[PDB]
């Protein structure tokens, strides 16, 4: 769509309008909008770094600046075919955000499929009110879940204590074990014990899935007996 | 920075996948991150994801795939189905250790489905639990199967089937049966095989 | 490279220092390019307003005057370059303060000396997160040089209603860092550094909505408005640097008459009994000012004393005359090139042993700054040549003095309570509407300076 | 993030606790240790969930009825109760029982008095929890105030878990029988939840558990701390807890 | 305080309604004992409890979810400036320069507000009609959420020609002065339209453009920038990014309005 000109100017044109007299009465919001110019350029605007890894976009490296035999032996001593061609689409471009918790938060997964059975709110409740020391994992206002493990093995990075993101990783892993495994016996004996004094429940998880599972076998017995009645006619 | 804000944002912390939605295959583990909402949240249809979710969708639970696409819709199934297998499994007791002391991408251990560890017994009003006892659903005439609590396991009669099995047939799966839950061990694809047996 | 650089957004004109390895340390070529160039900008109808700022962005916006060369311009007795170095500094202060356009100063780093003094006197003076403020001439042996005295007194808005608190600053030399600073009304926007360069857009794309007149107070209002939209709030884990037994320690102690003198302070200082943590501090103060030049110290008060009742002409012209006279050193009362020496050519961590310790009478300090009449000086004319005892913007775009918040309270006794006074101060004053901390400074000065 | 309450007049809870019930270092442990202990727990248990936003009160109803979440629930069972507890034991925010107390003490207990109420609680509270538990006066829908004892974190609201009886031991055919009625009575419920409707409420808490007692009395003692309770309720929140 | 309510006899249990009211009066003292709630979304305080344009942070900005913009497969370019990058096969938008432009967008509702004009306060989608009646209603402003009616503003003698108009003193309170048919019938105009769902509403922005009104919006990845006055950078396609934006210009304008009050009354 053409760039418009009339949604920005109607300070202008409000002002021939009262200039020429056509238009008695100033609008309420004339004086507003005089002192508050809006922005009138539409312009595409360049970027030279990328915000999340620091990659700095629209350097060219010269071959005074590789001296040295590439992997297959040779030295660089002109320019190629990519050095040649004008490469001014990427300073506009919308840089691809990358960060390497991503890579991390796919093997997590990978490793504990039955974790992302783990419900997840993905509503933030305020990001600016999260003040958290990631030297340990449990965190107040957070659930236990793969964040934690990545958050702690970023943490571990940063601070040195490990050199290899594998080995932070592992340990991060092995804290979340110690976490989860007393989370599920504390479930385990606290319905033990709600059990021991008396608790009557209802309907369990078992018998949920037994009464939903009876409720659409009704329905698939009726739909088999009519086709198979249809089928014999 | 906006861009590390970004990184540790609660969209960012899904894991990205492209599995199919409507995947008609086996299923032995969740392959999607269940997204969950608050009734409050979900009478205003906010869910976290760009797009307010459709209103048609009264359950509190979807999986996706995609926040927007090109045909302007968010791709989704509105269901949570997988969590209440994990829980069905809680509820059976019967536990499953690499959980104690360049990358792998294997399943480790059990991969979160059960953290219990082997050796314990539940105690009940009447006295120590000896067995674990399940209702289930015998499938087909074969060791039989069953659908137990969500997962399909090997049935081992203690003589032989009665009446009833071949009285009904093909529509065995009506009734509930009682079951003693064996043991459940998990193979390298990441599968649950309980041994169960018939009461 | 040359040591200013000149460029253009669309109505703005941006004047980058340009000295990197120096930290933009002003000279006499920076400061008469800057001078001319802003001489010419004043006449121009396509120009809109002024930008200060600096190449090398984040450490330095300008640290200090280059007074290193002025010490050895005087090792080697060439007195008159030192005229000229301080003729040119001093009339471009002079210039910048009575500029009748807006002009934005970018404090994004080290603020110092000089730097104080290009960015001090504009309306529109901006930190950041990086800004390191401070006035560090009283341990080179020489005195608050650049129109300091005549400022400080008049925007700090904490603890100065007798430019005890500008006498602190100016004294100890202590730093002021970030928010601090737009805090203590030493800036008059805060502004993260990754916005400064949409603001510089935004600054060049702004013009008079008719009438085409840069020099109205509708555009000052235009701009300050336009840097609103700027401006982001402060973290949440903020707190100011000075407690309020801290300010009742300044405002106690350096509180004194118009003949009041350093050995003044100091009896204060000894005889504090405010508190255990504000007497420690005190004595903090006591400390650091022992290590001062003793002779600066008091050329310093005078100048204070002299320039908060004085108006923007004179007092600049008597900060030429005391520079002056400081080089020539008729007396050898004051030993500034020989600490410049010291302290910006050998970089020695110790402070330079102070010699001349007296107590300079009041006509041997008058001497020191007044006129003479074996070496006449005058500033440079610039384009808008008047005078003025208060600054025309400053105090609309800045934030609200302890003086102006009493005026507001003490006109609703001739029943107050805070909501009041911090409703009034942040919603209906338009060019104060949303201004980022009314409401933590009105809760500090009604803190501690009234009770109900 | 659940965070716990600021009480009224808390300098002079922490400089000199609750006269004629607990020391200072008792009630920094029943409260401001113990509850803070609670909540940091039920935030920990709840966080990332749905139920964060909910108040206790009403994370307690919601997971009553579902057996996984039974921790969570005595969480949020526990820290309702303590502070049902500590509320009508505080200072203040000389108060005496109302008219309509009495009534219906009159109208409930065989027409009895308030003291014999009193030592009535005593010996329910001595004999029916052994160890952790709550004492209660509740109210139920019939206007019947009586005496309830729950078991480490049973609720008075919600009868299936009141945990009025303690299975680890043996118990009476009258209680067995109790049981299953109740039982019968659950599954008589149509919602698929299973929950019932429970209109029963707290009038009088009292916390049995050892943070309240064990410092300031020792491990005996019990009854005498649940008798100076008793003697010296807030009867400000225990009047504004009767319907009028 | 609750009339035609009969009581019970004491001798007799208590009825549903006595158990009502039994169970509210628990509800207001004792059933939100044990705990304060901290750092929690509720969906209502936005609309309710919208922050002022000065509190505003990036971090508000992102948890409300303004930064999600659309499919990069659906990105209008003209759109390039405002973008952050692109992540998980969407455009980020630039929160700081949504920041910006949303306190630009905010004083000029505020300074409407404060000279007395009539703001409107257009959104269509499903869920949005709350908050542009909580904004309408704390602005003394107006609203629409069910359609664009076109020519509203072009073919204004048409289509609100017949609806009533009212004369309101500096107090904006009704004098109650009976109206001319002459100037009943004239075109009352908004100065101000602001559009929350601006892709959907070509019809409103080129009327506006046409009769001359400033107007904002929300500008999200698939759509024009230069439809309009004043942007804001955002989400258009969430409920609680869209109230956010909202619910700040409703707080801006009543600022402003309680302003005017202020000095009216002085
Ligand atoms: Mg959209």
């Amino acid at each position: 769509m053409k760039i418009q000109t009339n949604a920005v100017n109607v300070l202008q044109r409000t002002s021939a309008y009262l200039k020429s007299g056509l238009l008695k009465e100033t609008p309420a919001w004339y004086n507003v909008v005089a002192s508050i110019p809006p922005s009138t350029k539409f312009t595409r605007e360049p970027r030279f770094k990328n915000p999340s890894n620091g990659h700095i976009i629209g350097k060219l490296v010269d071959v005074t600046e590789q001296p040295h035999a590439n992997n297959k032996g040779l030295y660089k001593t002109r320019p190629n075919s990519s050095d040649k061609r004008v490469g001014v689409k990427r300073l506009y471009r919308p840089p691809k955000l990358t960060y390497v918790e991503d890579r991390l938060r796919s093997l997590f997964y990978k490793q504990h499929p039955w974790e992302l059975s783990r419900p997840k709110i993905l509503v933030e409740n305020e990001i600016g009110d999260e003040n958290y020391d990631w030297s340990h994992m449990l965190q107040i206002g957070r659930p236990l879940d793969g964040e934690s493990v990545i958050q702690r093995t970023m943490y571990l990075i940063k601070t040195k204590q490990y050199g290899d993101m594998v080995e932070a990783y592992d340990h991060a892993r092995y804290e979340f074990y110690a976490l989860r495994m007393q989370e599920e016996t504390e479930q385990q004996v606290a319905l033990e014990e709600a059990e021991m004094f008396g608790s009557l429940f209802g309907v369990s998880a078992i018998e949920h899935g037994i009464q939903k599972e009876q409720e659409v076998l009704d329905v698939w017995e009726k739909k088999v007996v009519e086709e198979t009645e249809l089928m014999a006619a | 920075t906006l861009a590390e804000l970004l990184g540790r944002s609660r969209i960012a912390q899904v894991a990205n996948n492209h599995k199919p939605l409507t995947y008609t295959g086996k299923k032995f583990h969740p392959t999607h991150q269940i997204i969950e909402t608050k009734p409050s949240t979900l009478y205003r249809q906010e869910w976290g994801l760009k797009s307010a979710i459709p209103s048609k969708i009264k359950s509190r639970y979807l999986v996706y795939n995609d926040l927007d696409t090109l045909e302007r819709i968010t791709t989704f199934e509105p269901r949570g189905g997988t969590q209440w297998n994990r829980l069905r499994f809680q509820e059976m007791g019967v536990p499953i250790n690499p959980f104690f002391k360049k990358f792998n991408t294997e399943i480790i251990g059990t991969g979160g489905l059960s953290y219990s560890l082997p050796g314990k017994l539940k105690n009940s009003p009447n006295g120590v639990i000896q067995r674990t006892v399940v209702p289930g659903r015998i499938l087909n005439v074969v060791k039989w199967l069953a659908a137990i609590g969500g997962f399909v396991a090997d049935v081992v009669f203690f003589q032989s089937p009665p009446s009833s099995f071949n009285s009904m047939g093909d529509f065995i799966r009506m009734k509930t049966f009682l079951f003693e839950i064996l043991e459940a061990s998990m193979e390298k694809n990441g599968s649950v095989s309980m041994h169960a047996r018939l009461l | 490279a040359p040591p200013v650089l000149f460029t253009v957004q669309d109505t703005a004109r941006v004047i980058t220092l340009n000295r990197p390895k120096k930290l933009n340390a002003l000279n006499a070529e920076m400061s008469e390019s800057m001078f001319k160039t802003l001489n010419e900008y004043a006449k121009s109808d396509t120009t809109n307003l002024v930008i200060l700022k600096s190449s090398n962005r984040p450490r330095s916006f300008c640290a200090g005057g280059d007074v290193a060369t002025v010490a050895i311009f005087n090792f080697n007795k060439e007195f008159a370059k030192s005229i000229k170095f301080f003729t040119d500094e001093y009339s471009l202060n002079f210039q910048i303060a009575t500029y009748l356009k807006p002009i934005v100063t970018f404090m994004d780093g080290i603020t110092m000396g000089g730097g104080v003094g290009l960015s001090i006197h504009t309306p529109f003076r901006i930190a950041t997160e990086n800004t390191k403020w401070a006035m560090p001439e009283m341990d080179i042996g020489f005195f608050p040089d650049v129109g300091s005295t005549f400022a400080l007194p008049r925007i700090v808005t904490l603890a100065n209603s007798n430019s005890q608190m500008a006498l602190y600053l100016c004294l100890t030399g202590e730093v002021v860092t970030g928010a601090d600073a737009y805090m203590l009304g030493l800036a008059s926007h805060y502004v993260s550094s990754e916005n400064l360069d949409a603001l510089q857009k935004r600054l060049g794309e702004i013009s008079p909505p008719f009438n085409n007149d840069p020099q109205s107070a509708y555009f000052f209002g235009m701009v300050n408005e336009s840097i609103d939209e700027f401006v982001s709030p402060l973290p949440k884990d903020y707190v100011f640097k000075y407690s309020n037994e801290k300010l009742n320690v300044i405002e106690a102690c350096f509180n004194l008459s118009k003949n009041g003198t350093i050995e003044d302070i100091m009896n204060n200082l000894r005889q504090y009994e405010g508190s255990a943590e504000g007497k420690a501090f005190a004595q903090e103060i006591k400390t650091k000012l022992l290590t001062k030049s003793p002779s600066s110290l008091q050329i310093a008060l005078r100048l204070v004393q002299e320039n908060s009742r004085d108006h923007i002409e004179s007092a600049i012209k008597r900060d030429l005359y005391t520079a002056a006279n400081m080089c020539m050193n008729q007396d050898s009362l004051v030993e500034f090139s020989e600490a410049t020496k010291h302290k910006l050519i050998d970089k020695q961590r110790v402070p330079y042993p102070w010699t001349k310790k007296e107590q300079l009478f009041v006509s041997q300090l008058t001497s020191i700054t007044s006129p003479k009449p074996s070496l006449p000086m005058s500033l440079l004319r610039n384009t808008s040549n008047v005078t003025w005892t208060q600054y025309p913007y400053h105090s609309k775009y800045q934030l609200p003095t302890e003086q102006e918040i009493a005026a507001y309270i003490e006109k609703r006794t001739n029943k107050v309570t805070e909501r009041e006074v911090l409703n009034h101060f942040a919603n209906v004053i338009p060019s104060r509407r949303g201004k980022l901390g009314i409401q933590s400074l009105c809760k500090i000065v009604c803190e501690r300076k009234c009770e109900e | 993030i659940h965070v716990v309450p600021k009480l009224p007049n808390s300098k002079a809870l922490l400089q000199n606790g609750v006269p004629n019930i607990l020391s200072s270092s008792g009630f920094k442990t029943v409260w401001f240790d113990y509850q803070r202990y609670l909540c940091d727990k039920l935030t920990l248990a709840t966080a990332g969930q749905s139920l964060e936003s909910y108040y206790p009160f009403h994370i307690l109803l919601k997971t009553a009825g579902n057996p996984l979440q039974s921790n969570i629930f005595n969480l949020a069972s526990s820290i309702h109760n303590n502070h049902l507890f500590v509320e009508n034991i505080l200072p203040s925010a000389k108060t005496e029982p109302s008219r309509l107390f009495l009534s219906k003490i009159k109208d409930s207990f065989n027409g009895s008095d308030w003291e014999v109420v009193k030592e009535e609680m005593i010996y329910r509270a001595e004999n029916e929890v052994l160890g952790q538990g709550w004492l209660f006066l509740v109210e139920n829908n019939e206007k019947k105030l009586f005496i309830l004892t729950s078991n480490n974190n049973g609720t008075p609201y919600y009868f299936p878990r009141n945990q009025s009886f303690d299975l680890n031991s043996a118990i009476s055919i009258d209680e067995f029988a109790t049981l299953k009625q109740m039982k019968e009575l659950i599954g008589k419920s149509t919602k698929l939840n299973g929950k019932v409707q429970d209109w029963t409420m707290p009038i009088i808490c009292v916390n049995l558990w050892d943070h309240a007692y064990l410092h300031d009395y020792g491990v005996g003692n019990r009854s005498k701390y649940v008798k100076n309770v008793l003697d010296n309720l807030n009867w400000s929140v225990v009047n504004n807890r009767i319907f009028s | 305080p609750y009339p035609n309510l009969i009581p019970s006899a004491n001798d007799k249990p208590y009825s549903s309604q006595e158990l009502f009211l039994r169970q509210l009066n628990h509800s207001m003292r004792t059933a939100k004992l044990g705990a304060t709630i901290s750092k929690v979304y509720y969906p209502h305080k936005d609309i309710f409890y919208p922050p002022l344009p000065e509190n505003i942070t990036v971090e508000s900005l992102m948890s409300a979810g303004v930064h999600l913009g659309q499919s990069t497969s659906l990105w209008r370019s003209s759109t390039q400036s405002y973008i952050y990058g692109e992540y998980k096969g969407i455009h980020i938008i630039d929160l700081n320069q949504t920041l910006s432009y949303l306190k630009r967008a905010a004083k000029v509702v505020e300074g409407v507000s404060e000279s007395g004009g009539i703001i409107l306060f257009l959104g269509t989608r499903q869920g949005q009609k709350r908050g542009l009646e909580e904004a309408a209603k704390k602005t003394h402003g107006y609203y629409v959420s069910t359609r664009w009616i076109p020519g509203t503003l072009t073919n204004s003698t048409e289509i609100s020609g017949i609806w009533e108009k009212q004369e309101i003193d500096s107090n904006d309170n009704p004098t109650e002065r009976a109206l001319s048919p002459n100037e009943t019938s004239k075109q009352v105009k908004p100065d101000l339209l602001v559009v929350l769902n601006p892709t959907e509403n070509r019809n409103a922005l080129l009327e506006a453009i046409k009769s001359r009104v400033p107007t904002i919006a929300i500008i999200d990845t698939d759509s024009e920038p230069s439809l309009v006055t004043y942007p804001i950078p955002g989400n258009d396609d969430s409920l609680r990014s869209v109230n956010f934006l909202l619910g700040v210009l409703a707080r801006a304008g009543q600022r402003g309005l309680q302003n005017r009050l202020a000095r009216n009354n002085e």
